[PDB]
């Protein structure tokens, strides 16, 4: 028998996750005890619309001279790292 | 009253069963409550007894088998008219700018037939643009279709923002921007740019971004046309900018197999050419009014042979092929002068000096290309003197095609340049006639008119 | 001694260009085999995927 | 946020899709592999201070939040023409 | 209790009553003529039918036969009993000696160790092979992979590693022959038992003559013994003869199990099947499994989905190649694809790190020069370019070495080279100390000194 | 024993495998073409005297049998790197 809990997949979220190794379902695997989450959130949500955005003018520093001079990244950008193995 | 029930929900495709009388016809709309969310479905097939297979115009998540469906007996209908100017809308013509209701007077169905063969109107009223290479190699008339072909990152968007600046501000007529499958950031950046420049009062914007389910990306192009066609039927001259024709075809590919269709040559849908035709044959200038359109065309993998770019080449009056090589070499705009052309490049309709200059430029650059691998292996010393001459003039010509844009100033830190058509001819003819043979190559790079080439040459 | 060295130069150049001609033919005959094997694989990757999709 | 291998996700989704008998596309990937990665990546964004203030019910004012993403892809022998790249 | 309803090649469908249908990996038994056949359940279909894979020859089975439902997985002997002996995929003895006197049997479908249980050690291990511990050195407890096509030397190199790394290892070792030539097994068994080291090496053999059930589960009964020895606290060496054949048995079976084909024709579960196998083979905090695996690439195609999904699972990948072999340069290790996680100056030292990068930089530049040379010849090169072409050719010759296990095919006496000798040799060539010696002096020699002597006699 | 061509046995097996609608692999050969040749060729062997005594039930004693087998393969334009070779 299978019951249908009418709820979508939600994940522990908060500040207490900083420093924790966690599996996809939110179970800690580092073994350092339970989480301290600030409630749950849903895994599958929709993104902010056009009117809700703001343009990108703040840098995020790689620390690598080649990247940060020739291929700069800003706070909100979506940079792809591609190549071989 | 509600009249149908959902019987399948596989991914983005929803099947609805109705009584065998009054089954919804193809391209009709349907409505279902996805919880609190009103969800629209569009009918794509009448299959079997009483069943219709449909695409969700929204997320398919949260749907159950057995939900009630209500059939609206019309296609998706959108606001059209002046009330659409200055407003962002989605595929359904609902405001996404949070300024309130559209306030439309009239609403029009997005599925309509193209103009009849006797309605089409001939034109050769050449537009002038600031861009040297385009106005030399691919000038285009008012009422024509222009396509910008390129792979990823070659300058399609920067070119289209430049052309919007140069053409639309002189244009006194209303314009439509259709953001098919655009990046949401780029849509916001455009909206703010127009809002600051105060040209937002003559542009209507329809945006269907990448994140939206396939039906939105599929149908948003037709809402753009339906607005432009309303302005054309009022008799206006309209500017229609379409951000990617490719992601209309791709939005068709994603859903095609779930609609039961057998796959075609490169995994595309079997109906690729008809789907392209039915859309692109509406974008025409009739006797009542003219639509002028600029389309960007993504080129998957940078191969111009892929079915999708290959078919759309046959619909366009001018085709500006951008190339990744020229962009990688750092020459901007990355237009390939050998591949790009226009049907308005005729000695009869341009000035015959223009035509002669264009034929010269193309002949020279073609003659350089074949020499390239010879020099690379056997070396420059094993050219002859008249080839060493034509290889130099080729390099000078290939620098003088480059240009700074006002919208590509943020990237490079330099002012933007607008060159008049006459100055462009005068410069390229002078270079080919050798009046500037003694100047270095950098004296032509990233400059405006040839008078600016001699001023920078003096500084050099 | 100069005129004789120029005659020697022309003989050495003709021998070098003959070698470069034979080596270019040797590359052409091997690149063609790479190309033919590639077109055959491309032709079989498709068709396999159209029959699998036709299902 | 760094997505270690959007390629191996694409591979996992392909496995799920085929076991469920959905119709295969090019290289056998399902067609909604573009929809998978696009709905994922467009979630990384910068949002204006009005959105932040609306979301936090007034608690935070004057701040634009941001999420930056660095997806990684592996190509085989540098082939960029493959479907997922 | 159940009855056979379909026999499609290697897979067998059995119909059970509705209330006692076997679990997803249980084993069943049939009398196939005079012989007993074990079946392993793979899928529960509806109506109490299960699809099974036959662990033996499927010929002679008739529809309507009666199967017997055992209520446990395939369980194999483990430990000190399985230590001098050759065993089957079912864990039966295959040598003609008597029964295995085991105290315990483990099921072969287990779970990989948890994240907190793992352990990471940088303690570097030394091989006599010059190129392997120069270019891609591997440490104790990490997986080593030997890639390459057909005839490029995977097995001869592995027999060399078995010979040399057993010098500094005292504990037990497990050898798993997964779908390879039987003769190579018989030769290994007699070579081990003639050196009296058979009391430590434990052998499992499901070879390439066996049906696809036997070549699918043999790798897992190899690991189940290595995992028994790891959980006793021991450091174990695990050798796998070919770990392409485990994925090939899945490719052969997976059409008949009803799964739709994926890329090429691989099963859709290729990356999970490899991940379920190659994640239970690790060093935990209570043992350590040093493992060497030979990975056949099909058709010399390093972009094929079976090798390309194995490069992520290994610590030290050694890519053999056919062209280097055609030149006679055994071991035919391509130094521009072989790499390691342990090639870092913080773990391996700066002098070694700098030597290995110097070698890569030279041989890459030589590759760039080869296309110019091919059309024009060497005469149009710059004089510096001629200097690098001469040193790169000498380096390629010096990478070769004469193995003790290859003494039969060639006749040259074998050689073991220490790390300090090999870094001294390559450092000396790179800075041109040896620029005065002919190329053929460097071919098939051990330490640099030997090359000078060879040069004296040309 | 001299198998005069195993590359027209592989073809005559590919035909049977494609008429039975079995999914093809590389060069459209079936997935089990390797088993097809491995089962056949691994039957060529040298067997020890204990096996001959056990098989003949002691009527032959102290002799070792063998079956040498030299298969022929034909390859297109002389490359060894094809799948069946
Ligand atoms: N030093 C050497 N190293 C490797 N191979 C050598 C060497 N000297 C000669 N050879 C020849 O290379 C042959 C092939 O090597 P090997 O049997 O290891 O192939 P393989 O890598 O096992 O490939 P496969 O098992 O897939 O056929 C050896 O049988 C031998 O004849
Ligand atoms: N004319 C130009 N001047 C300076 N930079 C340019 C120019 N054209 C393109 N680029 C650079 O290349 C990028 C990619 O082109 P863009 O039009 O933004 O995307 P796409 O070409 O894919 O539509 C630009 O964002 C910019 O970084
Ligand atoms: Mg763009
Ligand atoms: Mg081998």
């Amino acid at each position: 028998k299978v019951k249908a809990t009418g709820r979508i997949l939600e994940v522990p979220v908060g500040r207490g996750l900083l420093g924790r190794v966690v599996n996809t379902l939110g179970a800690p695997i580092d073994g350092k005890g339970p989480l301290d989450h600030d409630g749950f959130s849903a895994v599958e949500a929709i993104a902010p619309g056009v009117i809700e955005r703001q343009s990108v003018d703040q840098p995020v520093q790689t620390g690598y001279k080649a990247v940060d001079s020739m291929i700069p990244i800003g706070r909100g950008q979506r940079e792809l790292i591609i190549g071989d193995r | 009253m509600a009249t149908g029930k959902i019987v399948q929900v596989i991914g983005a495709v929803v099947d609805v069963e109705f009584p065998q009388d009054a089954v919804p016809r193809v391209y009709d709309a349907l409505e279902v409550q996805n919880g609190n969310e009103r969800l629209v479905l569009e009918v794509q097939q009448q299959l079997g007894g009483g069943i219709v297979r449909t695409i969700a115009m929204g997320s398919s998540d949260g749907l159950r088998r057995g939900l009630d469906v209500k059939d609206l007996e019309h296609p998706i209908e959108v606001p059209v008219g002046k009330a659409t100017l200055g407003r962002i809308m989605n595929v359904l013509g609902e405001p996404v700018d949070m300024k309130g209701e559209i306030g439309e007077e009239e609403r029009w169905a997005i599925h309509r037939a193209a103009p009849s063969y006797e309605e089409l109107s001939n034109s050769q009223e050449l537009l002038e643009t600031g861009i040297k290479v385009i106005d030399l190699m691919a000038p285009f008339a008012k009422g024509g279709k222009v396509g910008l072909f390129g792979g990823a990152g070659v300058g399609k968007t920067v070119n289209m923002m430049e052309l919007i600046r140069n053409i639309a501000i002189e244009h006194s007529g209303y314009s439509v921007f259709a953001g098919v499958g655009e990046r949401t950031r780029e849509g916001n950046d455009f909206y703010h740019e127009m809002t600051d420049s105060n040209v937002i009062d003559k542009v209507s914007l329809v945006y269907g971004q990448m994140n939206e389910p396939p039906g939105n990306r599929l149908r948003v192009a037709l809402t753009g046309l339906t607005m432009a066609e309303k302005f054309r039927d009022e008799g206006r001259d309209v500017l229609l900018f379409v951000d990617n024709i490719y992601r209309y075809t791709l939005a068709g590919t994603e859903v095609s197999a779930l609609l039961g269709r057998m796959p075609s040559a490169v995994g595309y849908q079997p109906t690729l050419a008809e789907e392209m035709g039915v859309l692109q044959e509406r974008i025409t200038s009739t006797k009542t009014g003219s639509i002028t359109s600029v389309q960007a065309v993504y080129v998957p993998a940078d191969d111009l042979t892929d079915p999708s770019p290959a078919t759309t080449f046959a619909h366009l009056d001018a085709t500006v092929v951008l190339s990744r090589q020229i962009a990688s070499l750092g020459i901007y705009p990355a237009v390939d002068p050998l591949d790009s052309t226009s049907r308005q490049l005729d000695p009869l309709v341009v000035g015959q000096e223009h035509y002669d200059t264009a034929r010269g430029v193309q002949s020279i650059l073609q003659r350089y290309q074949e020499l390239k691998d010879i020099i690379a292996i056997l070396g420059m010393d094993e050219l002859s003197e008249e080839d060493k001459l034509v290889v130099a003039r080729a390099r000078k010509i290939q620098r003088f095609l480059s240009q700074p844009f006002f919208v590509a100033e943020v990237f490079t830190g330099s002012p933007g340049k607008y060159v008049s058509l006459k100055d462009t001819i005068r410069g390229f003819k002078g270079i080919m006639e050798g009046e500037y043979d003694h100047l270095p190559e950098q004296a032509f790079y990233m400059v405006g008119s040839i008078e600016e080439a001699v001023e920078k040459a003096k500084k050099l | 001694g100069v005129v004789e060295n120029l005659a020697s130069e022309q003989a050495a150049r003709m021998v070098a260009m003959k070698a470069a001609t034979d080596n270019g033919g040797s590359l052409i005959k091997e690149l063609q085999l790479v190309y033919n094997k590639a077109r055959q694989a491309s032709i079989t990757q498709e068709l396999t995927e159209i029959v699998s999709g036709a299902a | 946020i760094i997505y270690d291998d959007l390629s191996k996700q694409a591979v996992a989704y392909r496995q799920i899709s085929l076991l469920l008998r959905r119709p295969p596309g090019r290289e056998a990937f399902p067609g909604d592999v573009f929809y998978l990665h696009s709905r994922l990546l467009e979630r990384a964004a910068r949002v204006n201070a009005e959105y932040v203030e609306a979301f936090t019910k007034g608690e935070v004012k004057g701040k634009t939040g941001s999420l930056t993403a660095l997806p990684i892809i592996e190509t085989q022998a540098g082939d960029v023409s493959a479907f997922v790249p």
